[PDB]
């Protein structure tokens, strides 16, 4: 998971990482400055994760790819209004437990964090309203 | 004077492409209360699947309309003309020929086939609606 | 929820009940029928039965009295062990409450005392309930077929009985001589009803067709069942969707009133709560067809008992109703339009125009009604006091309807049990002064066809927006438009219209106020994807079952004018 | 044993059982993919998510897999929390998102595990707006199409395929989303069980060709229960029809016999019953004129011509029913009646039949050759003949890392787990052919060698086994050491399992298998012993017994016998073709009673249209010795009025009436099974084996369509827009309608059918089991003819010399092929393709001496006649022999242990 400035001044240790919200992992740290945005950098991130799988378990083959193209929505600013509240609904149902092994939940831990603390650029991201079907003539719609 | 949702006569329309639009899946059949349609799918060489009868007794249709709500290809369409009369209830069994009109009626723009995963001729794989192109597992892209 | 299971525990009649029997007299069962269920032993049904009749505020009306098989019945989770039921409905005015009594039997001993005594609309009740199943009841005076003729061997509604025509052997008219030959040879052995007796006994058959057997009037006896259509059986071999045909002809001036309760008691099988669009969708239909209806009762009222020239204006108007409805529907009659969580096409965009050039165009006509019926003498002076009925004789009956209201019950369906969003109208409910005879029921129609009209005056002026369907997995079928595109829309609209929609294991029951009387449909799910048992409830069954009682001591041209003020319709009856 | 605690309520389960399959068998509905009975739990599709608590009075928990999850006492589960609800909705929805909007054209459509599921969950309404991945499809041969796109990656094809079904050339590729599940190549899927994929697989990824050509619904299906009949192992099967002709062949369930599988003769060799060359009506042959007859016009015909003769004779079969041979015998006499197997097969028959009655040893189902802990197979080719027996002991050889993991504490639904302890450790497999087998890949050690030699063999691991037996002088040391590997391993089992069978066409093999049986009998062993036979009803026609086609032969050219009623038999596969054609052109009367059109019926002079399987009623004795009903499918004459299709015992019944009396006599199918229980004792279980037509489940008779069958004013309207009445059963307590009962509670063990309200696919045989993967609820239809005897038998002495080649004489070597041996299903137009060239198997060596090689078309002659075949060559073949296929067009299983006489290069 993505920690900030205020994270700093924290020891690095496994405890002390688990209680500030992210895990310590390899220790080896990476810093994001103030020019990449973290749209960009997120979805360079679940491009990774999706095409790593291994394809055994449905929720990391399946509910990966689907956080991708969202993100590459996201990065483009084709988002819809659902986008981000699907990308949250996904973090949770890919947590421990739920899939086969620990892949699934190590993808989505830098996509929490930085919905979390860099929620506004995402939400830039969102810029056209929702359509997902296409209307046929003669059938009036079920509006909503 | 009939309104345009008048159930009336009861007809097979056609693609914009001109093929019937008709892939004999039966659930029309089924969902008749009456149970007068019969039918039995045929395939065509290119893939395609259609009716190769098609069988409504007109004796016992209470004209509903639940064959028509059923269709998820939009074939079977009830029609604004009541004008029927017959001297013998054989007559009134009506096959294919008798029901196959020569355009789309009430739904002038839905083809099935394009939103349909099978492969028929003039689309292979890829070329649906909302698909990607296949990707071979030998491809060197990870 | 107004659709959760409930067993009506906090209902003061099941305390009283168990200060009076103690607490292991009775079981009591968890419904989705909105009223307490409870199975009582039948060497107790008496007992209980009139301690219901002097309750302080007692109950007063035997709404239904039917049975169940049940042995083909696999999710009875609480139930006492039963291979045949019977079930009795009862409704109390002054508590606006209802209860239900089950009676367990055994596939030996098919034998339960009869309600007659104390409620005298059973008989009639008890007689089908011996005709489609095969329960004795012990002590009834004449217990013979209502329904099936006379030799018909075997009761239709077992389960072990074949529904279809096709499964028996065709009309080779091996049997049609036969009974050709015995209607030829009408003749009375003294068996059909009471028959105490000199005595001219006559058949006169005549808006429905059927017999009665007339004493010249010393006894009348309805002959019926001439109109059976085995509706109760077809529940059973139609899935929830499919059946829906089938309601629009119980009653043919219903249509649309006659779906509603049907669709409102599978929709609390299915747990759906339907948009407010569909409330107010649903209500407009009811109300055009009930003024239909009503536009056909008072006409064809003025044709026989009067001159006929002025009021042959009312089929253009039933015309425009027709067309009205046939726009929005498609057909003009038998819409089959009201689906399992809303209908089945949105409203078509030119509907508002011709519903306001409806609005404008009745008063005028609806005030020379008025004029042409209130204040004339001659047909006032044909209907007044002709085989009259009070408050104490309706209530012994079952009469709902135009003839409960005629007498000072007010009790209207959908003010005292609002359903389908009726509660958010501003209508009144007409009553009459205590006397319900010829000249009042039509009064109180007339009353009635006006405020129907206000109805549709807040329907087209306060039509809400969204969707025509709910949003919920057991509205069937779904939206079309997204059936035509998505994949799991597709797949759900595949498995609800070829092997039906899955209703869990429940019971289910609603009442709407109809064109003729209170409507009802019991529903039973056994889990599957068909009914288990279809129960439908007509007020005319009822209707027709109080003539003998009032028309003693009148002629036969007072039996025609009652006759034809009556709501009735052969169509209901027989079902 | 365990009690858990579900959603509030309190249940007892057995504690080894995984969560899935505990709650499955209490009826609570949990949604899976991954899972099956039969395969196990790996933990794939994450469908099966129930939360768990730790104790009572945890109010927060956590998402497991019941499948994965094992029923331990004091276990809190919740299946309906919301939180497990919404991820289950989640799982269908991530599946949903690359399936094709295919339902109206797939195959699998009201049949589709995968429509049941999203409909269960609850997701109706689609937030995906991207593409969707496609896939390209494989041909995979005549049995199975391949549509990769509505693949869901549940992984339970290869599954079955590999580790199961032990198949080879199906597998996974790629990785990620981009998963592909087929083979590395096209071409025809090489298992003989490969057709249960389309059962297996819960989508419409494979699906039945031979069905596609003929699609239809299933709620529009007609179904009964039915046994299949191409070979003696008695899988039970669930054919549909519509419009009058058989469509499909389904799995029906018995949990002692066959389970969830069939193979694929059985699956796809169905189209024997759709021919147009079948004879319809009755045909009576005026010299060169034929007269077409109705049923009172044939029997009162027959009947005169059989009032006249001197004497007449029965010829019956090994295909047709216990009903129809015993009408035969009683029309006759049983003086008079005749099998119409050839005397050397009836010897072997008998035999095989002496040993299951009288040896002493128990002969198992098929299920319960799984538990088995050592399998010896002598002669008997079993993957080609009686298929699905080898399926089931490749299921015994897996025993053994199912007894290490065991060991370790693993669960015994925990299939990876178990197969990684595993590791290659097999139960030992010791097979014994002519060539080489489909079970070479797990056996222990193959033999190949001649019969005599195997049964050599086979006598000699018996005199290793006990002192008493005979011995077997000659045998060489490199033998000798191999024999004490098979004799240390037999004795070293706690239940060994002895196979052989009638199709090897050697007494002495037979002979050895039950020394080999009596040997470890004798030890302390619990040990069982199985034999194969050759046909659906040969071990029923052994035990009723007669006189063999020989001696009826005999009878026929040397002026006794004045006429002869052939049942259901083309002799051509039994005897000489030319002795059969002129014997039966010196007979004044000859009358066949067949379904199929034969060779004999071109000179009959009465042919009477017999019904097949699908259009009759009966039973068959398995090779075990099960009696087993069959019921029938359809009627014929429904929708053709000129059909007059009756079954054998129908035509053979009546026509012993009219024989006596004059009179018709169309009789009822109890009557016929109360006849056979009078006279023949050794035939009195088939009364218990179903029910009479009178029973009832509470007044109403077993359905044969589903509820929701539709067409009903429609189907025959085409001829006749009047409604005919619907067809009337008297033999059965089926109707042929809907209006009936179908219940999964109803007291019954003939199961026509699976479905249950939201489990519309093969899925809902789980609904019908006591428990998943276990027996019928009320027990599986069928029972034993005979329990094991008290006392065993002698030892054979009757040990073979050693097999000499001679120069000339050429040894037949049987060969054997599961598409082609078989009489009926041999002329099925999709077992055309998949069945191989007419070959003849040599030795290197032998066609070295010949001068020929791999094509070169060879002339031989068996009895006077010339058959011209391009030569194979089989290495493993020993010399002096010569492979035949056997059971084909020219080819009959007569042959087996023949000798040719001549062999020379064709001109
Ligand atoms: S979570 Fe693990 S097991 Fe599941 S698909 Fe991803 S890498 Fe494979
Ligand atoms: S008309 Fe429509 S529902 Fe009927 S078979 Fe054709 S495509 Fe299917
Ligand atoms: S309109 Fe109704 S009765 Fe007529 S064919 Fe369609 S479903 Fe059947
Ligand atoms: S596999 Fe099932 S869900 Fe997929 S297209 Fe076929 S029937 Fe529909
Ligand atoms: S092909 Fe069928 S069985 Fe195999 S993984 Fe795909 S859906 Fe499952
Ligand atoms: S093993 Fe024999 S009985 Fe079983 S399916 Fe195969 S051919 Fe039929
Ligand atoms: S069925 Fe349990 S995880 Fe797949
Ligand atoms: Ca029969």
């Amino acid at each position: 998971d993505f920690l900030t400035e205020a994270h700093l001044d924290l020891p690095m240790e496994f405890e002390s990482i688990g209680k500030a919200g992210s895990r310590l992992g390899t220790a080896l740290a990476m810093a994001v400055d103030h020019e990449i945005n973290m749209v960009s950098l997120v979805r360079n991130l679940e491009e990774f994760f999706a095409r790593e799988s291994c394809g055994w378990c449905t929720p990391c083959r399946d509910g990966l790819p689907w956080s991708v193209k969202i993100l590459r929505a996201l990065e483009r600013g084709e988002g819809q209004p659902g986008d981000i509240e699907t990308l949250e609904q996904l973090c949770r149902f890919l947590g421990p437990g739920k899939t086969f092994c620990a892949h699934a939940p190590g993808a989505v831990e830098p996509l929490q964090s930085a919905i979390k603390y860099f929620r506004e650029e995402f939400e830039a991201g969102i810029k056209q309203p929702f359509s997902n079907t296409h209307l046929i003539n003669g059938i009036q719609p079920n509006l909503l | 004077y009939l309104p345009p949702r008048y159930r009336g006569r009861i007809v097979l329309t056609r693609d914009p492409d001109g093929e019937e639009r008709c892939v004999a899946c039966n659930l029309c059949a089924v969902a008749c209360p009456v149970g007068c349609i019969s039918l039995q799918k045929a395939e065509t060489k290119d893939g395609r699947w259609y009716p190769e009868f098609f069988r409504i007794n007109f004796s016992r249709c209470i004209f509903c309309g639940l064959c028509e709500e059923a269709c998820p290809t939009t074939a079977i369409q009830l029609t604004p003309d009541f004008e029927m009369g017959e001297y013998k209830r054989q007559d009134l069994v009506y096959e294919k020929e008798d029901l196959l009109i020569s355009g789309p009626g009430k739904y002038p723009e839905y083809n099935f086939y394009r939103m349909a995963g099978m492969a028929i001729d003039g689309k292979d794989k890829g070329e649906a609606e909302n698909e990607a192109k296949p990707i071979d597992v030998k491809s060197l892209l990870p | 929820p107004a659709w959760q299971t409930r067993d009506h525990l906090d209902d003061p009649v099941i305390g009283e009940l168990r200060n009076r029997f103690g607490p292991d007299a009775f079981t009591v069962q968890a419904t989705r029928t909105g009223v307490p269920v409870v199975w009582i032993k039948r060497e107790q049904l008496l007992e209980v039965g009139d301690f219901l009749k002097k309750l302080p505020k007692p109950y007063v009306m035997l709404f239904d009295l039917h049975g169940m098989d049940e042995r083909l019945r696999t999710h009875r989770e609480g139930l006492p062990a039963a291979d045949f039921s019977v079930f009795y409905h009862l409704i109390s005015i002054d508590r606006n409450r209802d209860i239900m009594l089950k009676v367990a039997l055994a596939e030996n001993d098919l034998h339960v005392p009869t309600f007659t005594k104390l409620f005298p609309n059973a008989n009639w009740y008890e007689r089908e309930t011996w005709d489609l199943f095969g329960i004795t009841f012990d002590g009834h005076p004449n217990l013979r077929r209502i329904m099936m003729p006379q030799t018909w061997k075997g009761h239709p509604l077992r389960k072990d009985y074949p529904a279809r025509a096709t499964e028996f052997s065709p009309f080779e008219l091996t049997k049609a001589k036969q009974d050709l030959e015995m209607e030829a040879l009408t003749f009375k052995p003294e068996e059909w009803g009471m028959k105490r007796g000199d005595f001219m006994f006559l058949n006169l058959g005549p808006h429905g067709a059927f017999r009665i057997v007339l004493q010249l009037i010393v006894d009348c006896v309805p002959d019926i069942g001439y109109h059976h259509r085995g509706a109760e059986k077809m529940g059973e071999r139609q899935s929830w969707h499919s059946y829906i045909p089938y309601t629009d002809r119980i009653e043919y001036l219903g249509g649309c009133v006659n779906e509603m309760p049907y669709v409102l008691a599978v929709e609390k099988l299915a747990g759906i709560t339907v948009p407010d669009r569909v409330n107010v969708i649903r209500v407009m239909l009811s109300e055009l067809f009930r003024i239909n209806s009503h536009l056909l009762y008072i006409s064809t009222f003025i044709q026989d008992v009067g001159a006929m020239t002025p009021v042959f204006f009312a089929f253009t108007d039933r015309q425009k109703i027709y067309d009205l409805v046939e726009a929005i529907t498609g057909f003009r009659m038998h819409p089959a339009w009201f689906r399992i969580g809303g209908v089945a096409h949105d409203l078509p965009r030119g509907w508002d125009r011709l519903l306001r050039e409806f609005l404008d165009w009745m008063p005028k006509r609806l005030a020379s009604y008025e004029k042409a019926a209130l204040q004339n003498t001659i047909l006032k002076g044909r209907s007044q006091g002709v085989a009259a009925y009070g408050a104490k004789e309706a209530l012994e009956w079952g009469t709902t309807g135009a003839g409960l209201r005629a007498t000072g019950i007010d009790f209207d369906v959908r003010k005292a049990r609002p359903y389908s969003g009726y509660e958010n109208f501003d209508f009144e409910i007409p009553v009459g002064g205590g006397v319900s005879d010829c000249y009042t029921r039509v009064m109180l129609k007339v009353e009635e066809l006006r405020q129907s009209l206000r109805i549709l005056e807040q329907c087209l002026n306060n039509m809400p927006e969204g969707p025509f369907k709910a949003d919920h997995p057991l509205t069937t079928p779904p939206p079309k438009e997204r059936t035509l595109q998505h994949i799991e829309t597709l797949i759900t609209h595949f498995l609800q219209v070829s092997w039906g929609p899955v209703m869990p294991a429940n019971e289910s029951f609603q009442m709407i106020e109809a064109t003729k009387g209170i409507n009802s449909y019991y529903l039973t799910s056994d889990g599957s994807t068909m009914s288990y048992r279809t129960r439908v409830r007509t007020p005319s069954f009822a209707h027709l079952q109080q003539i003998p009682a009032a028309i003693r001591g009148s002629l036969v041209s007072d039996l025609i004018v009652y006759l034809g003020s009556i709501d009735f319709v052969m169509s209901d009856v027989d079902r | 044993m365990a009690t858990i605690h579900v959603d509030g309520k309190e249940y007892e389960v057995n504690g080894a059982d995984n969560l899935l399959e505990a709650c499955l068998s209490l009826g609570l509905d949990i949604p899976y993919f991954c899972w099956h009975p039969a395969l196990g739990s790996v933990g794939a599709c994450r469908q099966c998510a129930v939360k768990q608590y730790q104790n009572a009075e945890d109010t927060r928990g956590r998402l497991v897999m019941s499948c994965m999850t094992p029923a331990s006492d004091g276990t809190f589960i919740s299946i309906d929390d919301e939180e497990a609800k919404q991820f289950r909705e989640s799982v269908v929805e991530w599946l949903m998102t690359n399936h094709p909007h295919d339902c109206p054209v797939c195959e699998e459509g009201g049949n589709c595990h995968l429509q049941d599921m999203t409909v269960m969950t609850g997701h109706s309404f689609r937030r995906y707006r991207f593409t969707k991945r496609t896939h390209r499809n494989q041909d995979l041969g005549p049995f199975i199409s391949h549509e990769m796109n509505r693949c869901i990656a549940c992984y339970r094809c290869v599954r079955y395929y590999k580790d199961y079904a032990d198949g080879t050339d199906l597998g996974v590729y790629g990785a990620h989303d981009n998963v592909y599940f087929g083979r590395p190549e096209d071409g025809t899927l090489e298992s003989e069980f490969s057709g249960n994929l389309v059962e297996i697989c819960p989508t419409g990824v494979f699906t039945d060709k031979t069905h596609s050509e003929r699609y239809n619904r299933k709620w529009d299906m007609q179904f009964a229960p039915s046994i299949c009949q191409q070979c003696s192992i008695g899988c039970n099967i669930s054919p549909g029809e519509r419009y009058g002709e058989l469509r499909r062949i389904e799995n029906r369930y018995n949990g002692t016999v066959n389970h969830y599988f069939l193979c694929d003769r059985g699956r796809f060799g169905y189209g024997y019953v759709n021919l147009k060359d079948r004879p319809r009506q009755p045909v009576q042959r005026r010299g060169d004129d034929f007269i077409t007859l109705n049923a009172e016009q044939a029997m009162q015909g027959a009947a005169d011509i059989l009032r006249q003769s001197k004497k007449v004779i029965g010829i019956g079969s090994p295909r047709a029913s216990v009903e129809s041979n015993f009408a035969l015998r009683e029309l006759v006499g049983e003086e008079n009646f005749y099998t119409g197997i050839a005397h050397g097969e009836q010897e072997r028959l008998q035999l095989a039949l002496k040993v299951l009655r009288e040896g002493g040893i128990y002969t198992p189902a098929l299920r319960e050759i799984e538990s088995y802990d050592a399998v010896l197979v002598l002669g008997e080719d079993v993957t080609q003949t009686g298929a699905r027996v080898a399926l089931a002991v490749r299921q015994a050889v897996k025993g053994k890392a199912r007894e290490m993991a065991a060991a370790q504490k693993v669960a015994d639904w925990q299939i990876a787990a178990i197969l990684n302890i595993g590791q290659r450790a097999k139960h030992p497999l010791f097979v014994t052919n002519v060539d080489d087998t489909r079970l070479d890949d797990i056996a222990a050690w193959t033999y190949r060698a001649p019969v005599e030699d195997q049964a050599r063999l086979g006598f000699a691991i018996a005199h290793a086994l006990d002192n008493s037996a005979p011995a077997v002088d000659g045998i060489e040391p490199e033998l000798q050491s191999k024999i004490d590997v098979i004799v240390q391993a037999l004795a070293g089992a706690k239940k060994p399992l002895i196979i052989s069978g009638t199709n090897a066409g050697s007494l002495e093999v037979i002979q050895a298998a039950a020394n080999v049986a009596k040997a470890l009998k004798g030890r302390g062993a619990d040990v069982g012993i199985t034999m194969i036979a050759r046909s659906v009803n040969s071990m029923g026609l052994g035990i009723m017994g007669g006189g063999s086609l020989e001696e009826a032969l005999t009878e026929l050219e040397t002026g006794r016998a004045d006429a002869v009623v052939v049942l259901e038999n083309d002799l051509h596969r039994h005897a000489s073709a030319i002795r059969v054609n002129a014997a039966l052109a010196k007979a004044p009367l000859v009358m066949v009673v067949d379904h199929q059109r034969t060779a004999i019926m071109e000179n009959a002079h009465l042919v009477l249209s017999a019904a097949s399987f699908a259009e009759s009623d009966g039973t068959v004795i398995n090779n075990e010795g099960r009696a087993q009903r069959f019921f029938q499918v359809y009627d014929p004459a429904y929708y053709d009025s000129k059909t007059v299709m009756l079954e054998s015992w129908r035509w053979l019944h009546s026509l012993h009436s009219t024989l006596l009396s004059r009179e018709v006599d169309w009789t009822q199918l109890d009557h016929v099974i109360d006849a056979v229980v009078a006279k023949i004792p050794e035939l009195a279980g088939i009364k218990d084996a179903a029910p009479d037509a009178t029973f009832r489940i509470r007044g109403q008779k077993l359905a044969r369509e589903p509820h929701r069958y539709s067409g009903r004013t429609a189907m025959r309207a085409n001829i006749s827009v009047h409604e005919p009445r619907q067809p009337q059963d008297i033999d059965t307590m089926f109707t042929f309608s809907m209006e009936g009962n179908n219940q999964p509670t109803a007291h019954r063990s003939q199961v026509p059918f699976a479905w249950a309200p939201g489990w519309n696919s093969p899925q809902a045989w789980n609904k019908f089991q006591d428990e998943v993967g276990g027996k019928l609820r009320f027990g599986d239809p069928g029972v034993r003819l005979f329990e094991t005897s008290e006392n065993g038998l002698d030892y054979f002495t009757s040990v073979p010399a050693r097999f000499q080649p001679q120069d000339g004489k050429w040894r037949i070597a049987p060969y054997y092929h599961l598409f082609g041996s078989d009489e009926l299903s041999q002329r099925a137009p999709v077992f055309q393709s998949r069945m191989p060239q007419p070959y003849i198997k040599l030795n290197p060596a032998d066609a070295a001496k010949l001068g020929v090689n791999a094509g070169t078309r060879v002339s031989f002659s068996y009895d006077g006649n010339t058959v011209t075949l391009p030569v194979e060559i089989a290495e493993g073949l020993t010399a002096g022999q010569v492979g035949l296929p056997m059971g084909m067009s020219g080819i009959a299983p007569v042959l087996a242990g023949a000798h040719l006489e001549d062999l020379k290069e064709a001109q």
